[PDB]
């Protein structure tokens, strides 16, 4: 067996502009197994009704998924992505950083 | 067009 | 316009005690996924996963559903051997995974041709680029090998690559030609981010871009060379189209001398570039 450790990348659909509505997405790849728990916060909190991509994979077998959803940005809002994965003792959380 | 295994392993 | 591939990610988890192993296919044209299947669906069929695949007639679905479903019970069914062959527990949940298809060139000569098998996420069997002969990774897989070369399955698969995958592959990119044929080219602008009275980041965008295939460049003056460029790995955008970023460290006040280029096939030239005050 090789288990693999979710590699993540936070972002959104467009660039960010205040108070206009665009997409959320928390990219996760490079896993292995495929049993994964992906959240996106807000402030903290889950936010209901995310949408996933199929399960698919890669070249070297590692899984990927997109999680996405609707969001409105906001200069004081803080997003982020929050993946558990048999590969870690606790959830890894990925910050929203709207200039990556 | 999905193909099906054929001998299992 | 230049090369294709179709092909097939499919993926077996076993759940003792909770029943039936989980599995799941995904059908992809070059970057762009077209079809799923999934045994957990209420009523599990092959499904269209783009809008151009809803052209194909209910004999198509049926037949594909049939498949998955064959496939289904061959997982299941290889899963335990597998167990076995390992001497695991019969608890445990493990994960077989299968990918096949093709890769052409633009005169539709194949490639390559793929049918190729992991189990907890190491290789177990492959089937040669010869389409011949099998390529077993561990001891267990030279169990397998010699069944199949028993059972001539090297025939039966080389036939579909070089036949069937080949001429599938050409219908659905005439079904689908409208996106599958289009380029998107990038829209890219570059973005200045202060640091220190020494540095500032200069970071270069590329989205909405399709194919996923691009390279972005940093130059000083001339070019560039043993280089710390910070690059992401190239990312989806949800929308069908893909994303890149790419950024330089630079001393305040000289930023003017940098320029991004963009490279990419919709384009009629590269992108140039510069921070715009």
């Amino acid at each position: 067996m090789i288990q693999r450790t979710p590699k993540i990348q936070v972002y959104s659909r467009h660039p960010a502009e205040n108070g206009k509505s665009n997409f959320l997405n928390c990219y996760v790849s490079g896993f292995h197994p495929s049993d994964i728990e992906v959240d996106l916060l807000k402030n903290g909190e889950r936010i209901e009704k995310v949408e996933h991509s199929d399960l698919s994979f890669s070249k070297d077998w590692s899984f990927y998924l997109l999680y996405y959803t609707e969001f409105t940005p906001t200069e004081k809002d803080e997003y982020a992505c929050r993946v558990n994965h048999v590969t870690l003792s606790q959830p890894k959380i990925v910050k929203w950083d709207r200039d990556m | 067009l999905y193909l099906v295994c054929g001998e299992r392993v | 316009m230049g090369p294709h591939s179709l092909r097939y990610f499919v993926t077996a988890v076993s759940r003792p005690g909770l029943g039936e192993p989980r599995f799941i296919a995904v059908g992809y044209v070059d970057d762009t996924q077209f079809v799923r299947f999934d045994s957990d669906a209420d009523n599990p069929r092959f499904e269209p996963r783009a809008p151009w695949m809803e052209q194909e007639g209910p004999e198509y679905w049926e037949e594909q559903t049939q498949r998955a479903k064959s496939d289904e019970q061959w997982f299941r069914v290889s899963l335990r051997t597998a167990q076995r062959y390992y001497n695991q527990s019969k608890g445990g949940s493990h994960t077989f995974q299968r990918m096949f298809g093709c890769d052409v060139g633009s005169d539709w000569r194949l490639l390559r041709g793929y049918h190729q098998f992991a189990y907890d996420g190491r290789d177990y069997i492959a089937l040669n680029e010869d389409l011949k002969t099998w390529t077993a990774a561990d001891t267990a897989a030279l169990i397998t090998r010699r069944k199949w070369e028993q059972a001539g399955d090297a025939e039966y698969y080389r036939a579909y690559l070089e036949g069937e995958c080949v001429e599938w592959l050409r219908r659905y990119l005439e079904l689908g030609n409208e996106t599958l044929l289009r380029t998107d080219s990038p829209k890219a602008h570059v973005t200045y981010h202060p640091r220190s009275q020494v540095d500032v980041t200069l970071r270069c965008w590329a989205l909405g871009f399709y194919p996923a295939d691009i390279t972005l460049t940093w130059q000083l003056n001339g070019e560039d060379l043993t280089q710390d460029m910070e690059l992401v790995e190239t990312r989806p955008a949800g929308d069908g189209t893909f994303q890149k970023w790419a950024a330089v460290v630079v001393p305040l006040g000289k930023e003017q001398n940098y320029t991004c280029h963009v490279h990419h096939k919709g384009l009629p030239e590269p992108l140039t570039l510069r921070w715009k005050p």
